This record gives C-alpha cells, structure tokens and sequence, in this order.
RNA sequence: GGCGAAGGCGAAAACUUAGGCCAUUACUGACGCUUAGGCUUGAAAGUGUGGGGAGCAAAUAGGAUUAGAUACCCUAGUAGUCCACACCGUAAACGAUAGAUACUAGCUGUCGGGGCGAUCCCCUCGGUAGUGAAGUUAACACAUUAAGUAUCUCGCCUGGGUAGUACAUUCGCAAGAAUGAAACUCAAACGGAAUUGACGGGGACCCGCACAAGUGGUGGAGCAUGUUGCUUAAUUCGAC
C-alpha cells in the first residue's frame, strides 16, 4: 500500500488500511477448527449486513 | 457517587496581606484554637525579621514556589501488584500540599520549640534543601518514569 | 554516509523493534524497547515505541539521513507513535508502506488460549 | 451465496464421469411410491505396511499460579496431523422435523431457466430465505420448503435408575461396533414449555463518609466498664 505525498492526507487511509491489515492478519495467527471460521465469518458479515446495511 | 461540590470561601489576612497566610495559620492549627497557633506564626515571622533581615512575605512566595508539585500520584489499577497513575492536579491543591508539606515537615525536627523549627522550616524551604524539597523532588521522579501509564489512562 | 534510505519498523504484540537500513538491503543501527532501561513487561507501551523511535532518529541523523521510506511492520498500539516521532522530528520521510509478515491461508497457527 | 442423497466441496489447468434445471405436439404405454432382508457410501479419532514429516500439537519434562495443580499460562516436546494400500462404521452424522403425493390467504426478497427486452424492471417454470392469515400446537412456535388438511409404506416409543450395562450371537488384528435384558429400587426424573421472584466473578442506569481526599482516633501502655471461659455458695436471669 504505497500512497504518501506531502505530510498527513495520506495518513487517514494509512489508518483505514492498517486497520483492515490487522483484521485480515488477527484471524490467521490463531488456530481453531473450520466450522469456526464460517461461523465467524458469517457473523461478521451479518454484522457488515446489518450495521452498514 | 455524587455531584460536583462548592467550597466555602477563605477570607485573606489584612495586615500581612495574603490568603496563603490564612490558608498558613488555618493548617497549622490544632485543637480549633486559631489564638495559639497565631502566636506561633507571628513569632516565626518577627524570627524571619530577626536573623536573614528580608521581607517575610518575600520568603514567603519562594517557600510556596519551591515546596509546590508539579504532578500528583493517583491510583488505577487492574489486578494484584497494583500500578500508579501520574495525573494532573491543578494550583490550588498544589499549593494546599506544599502548605500541608511544610505543617507536617515543621513538626518532625530537633530544635523542640516550635518557633524555631518551624522558621527553620520555611528558610530550608526558600533555599531548597532535603527538608521538603526531597519529598516534592522523590514524588516528581516517580512521575514521568512510568509515564507511558501517565499517557494511556482515564 | 547516504541520503536516502529505508527505515524498518516492526511492532510486535509483546515489544517492538525499529531499523533503519540502506536501499542496499544492509542495517545501518537498530533499537528497541529493550536498548532503553525499563524491561519486563512494561516495555509493550507507545511511549517505549515513540522514545525508541526518537532515539533512532537521533542516531540516523549524525549519519546525515535524508528523504527515506517507510515499512511499518508487525500489530499493535505502539507502531503509531513511532509515526508521530518522526513527522515531528523533522525528517524528510516520503512513502509509507506496510510489511506485515502477513501468509496466504497456509501453515496452521499456534492455538486459542483459554 | 451455489452444488451434493448424506458426510462434504472454493489458487490454476487437462482427461474421465455424475446427477441436476426449462419448453418439449416426439416416443413408450401405469413400466410408480415405500422398501424387511441384501448391497453402497459414510466427519474426526484410531489400527496395520511404506513413505513423508515445515508448522501445529495428545502423552512426557521444565518454569510459573495456587494450600495442593497430575489443569487453565509459558518453554520445549512424541504419537499423530500429509500421501499410497487395506480396516474400523461411530458423531449435537440436526432442520433434534422419514420418504411420496394433492390442496389450502397473503406479502417482502434472493438465485437458476424462457420469452419481451441496455440492466433497471414484466410475467412464466423451479430452487433457496424472511414476514405473516386461517388452521394446528401443552406452550414455544410451524405455516405453500407445515409441525395444517389426508392418504400409502417403512422405522421407532411405552416411567425413572439400574443400563445402552450383563449373558448369548455376528463382524472386527484390536480398540470396539451391531443386538440387547432382567433381578433390585424410587414415586417420581439432569421430564418439556412457560410465569413470579431470587441470584450472577451478565449487562444498562442511579444513589449514599460508600469509594476518592483530608482531618482525628481504636489494635501499643495503664485504669474504668461490659462480654467469653474457669472457679466456688451463688459468682441470679437474658441479650449472641
């Protein structure tokens, strides 16, 4: 993700993107079974459905 | 819990000219006898004339300035083997515990007659010595070592 | 003895390291929170970040460091104090960039603790 | 969201191959449903043989916590976790809802096929969700994908603990699986639903010398006084 130009405009989406970058990088670094990953992931787009609508 | 609470008013002394006087003669006060502890205080100060010829109100605001903190200690923990907090306190009870520093650090010398300890109390005081500067300077390094708690907290 | 340059930052969820290093690939100096005096556990805040930071910056600068990259590495709420050391010190930094050690869905992960 | 009967199936490609959907004037001419017995498949774990073994991680050792910790945490760490050939046939293998057929308000969606036709929309035939009428339901709830209106067939159940145990029988290298009681004992049960409270190291909100802040005291000495125990003639009786 390379986007900088002068001082801090970049630094907003350098937040947006690094706070995806833990979500995406949180749920590979502990282990639990299958049936927990789409049972999480459903979860978590019924939250994105409800929420953000 | 409760709600923010008034404080009664403190009436400046008209002949020395200053509330922190007052505050001075209202601490230093046992038993509720404002007479006795008045002699005291006017002994020390005629002392202050007496040896160190220098106005009484000038050693006065030195005292207050050096003896005053510049950050207080509070408590938040979470589990056993608690941890501080340093926090920011604002004048008033900054200058209240450096008045309560000296009242307590008067009464803990040689030198029995209090007149005398305590005078000698508030010349370390204007000079800066390890009568109650040390215990200001030791609560002020505890700050800003473990800051960081100081920084992320509520 | 250069002007650009890429400096490397690593923010672990237990500590955190900072770098900075030659467009060669070569280190030049490193620090971390444990370089500083404090240890244990209390070495995991953005303030140790933030003065480890400071204290690389100051160590580059005799160097005489110029416009330089930025790979911001590792998870945790000390990476961005590191950010705020060095737009405040002045420095010419110029990209920022993430360097995550993030996998595609392949080795298994150590497990849930409980 | 999609597919599969179920277990399951998602980086890319080739071969073989499955079943599925819509319209079918075509053909055949009741050739259908269910299915005891029989056969096939069937998550993980486990077994045997040869490989393979990065990471993870039973068992095992060590460091912490605790009163103890053979656990929760951390550092290691073996089987195993992967592939080839054989076996085991269990799971909360669940929609806790057997299969088939026809009918019975409605509304909001979504996906596949057809036509009209820039998508957007229109409708048709189907799958898949939500909402909801009557009706059913002990209630919760279900409701065109019924737990409704009925029929056909299969399988299953007859209080609880004994006990999914024992004996016998079949299979299996084994672990074990299938099948499956009684003697005795209780008057009820880890019964179901729902209701009022209570409680929560469950949340949301709010008070109080509660916390916070300060000041001053008790546990340190001696005496006054009450109480507990012992004593004797009572050390009258209660308050705990």
């Amino acid at each position: 993700e390379v986007k900088n130009d002068d001082l801090e405009l970049a630094l907003k989406k350098f937040k947006r993107v690094s706070l995806e970058i833990r979500r995406l990088a949180q749920r590979h670094e502990y282990h639990l079974r299958k049936g927990m990953r789409l049972r999480e992931k459903r979860k978590i787009a019924q939250k994105k459905r409800r929420k953000f609508r | 819990r409760k709600n923010r609470a008034p404080k009664r008013t403190v009436l400046p002394d008209p002949v020395f000219n200053n509330t922190l006087v007052t505050r001075i003669i209202n601490v230093i006060m046992e038993d509720g006898k404002k007479g006795l502890a008045q002699r005291i205080l006017y002994g020390a100060f005629d002392l202050i004339e007496q040896r160190t010829k220098e106005k009484p109100l000038t050693v006065f605001e030195r005292a207050v300035g050096n003896v005053m903190p510049r950050l207080e200690l509070r408590v938040r923990r979470i589990a056993g083997s608690n941890y501080q907090v340093p926090t920011e306190v604002p004048q008033d009870r900054k200058i209240a515990l450096a008045l309560r520093w000296i009242a307590m650090f008067a009464r803990k010398r040689h030198e029995k007659t209090m007149l005398e300890k305590i005078a000698n109390e508030i010349i370390d005081a204007s000079n800066n010595t390890g009568a109650a500067i040390k215990k200001k300077d030791d609560t002020h390094k505890m700050a800003e070592a473990n800051k960081a708690f100081a920084h992320m907290r509520w | 003895n250069v002007s650009s340059g890429i400096i490397h930052v690593s923010c672990s969820p237990n500590n955190t390291i900072v770098s900075a290093s030659d467009p060669g690939g070569n280190v030049l100096c490193w620090a971390s929170s444990g370089t500083m005096g404090f240890k244990g556990s209390r070495k995991k805040t953005p303030y140790s970040a933030g003065i480890a930071a400071d204290k690389v910056a100051k160590t580059v600068k005799e160097m005489g460091m110029a416009t330089v990259k930025l790979f911001v590495k590792g998870t945790g709420r000390g990476k961005d104090t590191a950010i705020r050391s060095f737009a405040n010190a002045g420095l010419s930094i110029t990209e920022i960039n993430e360097k995550t050690p993030i996998p595609h869905n392949g080795c298994k992960p150590p497990k849930r603790p409980r």
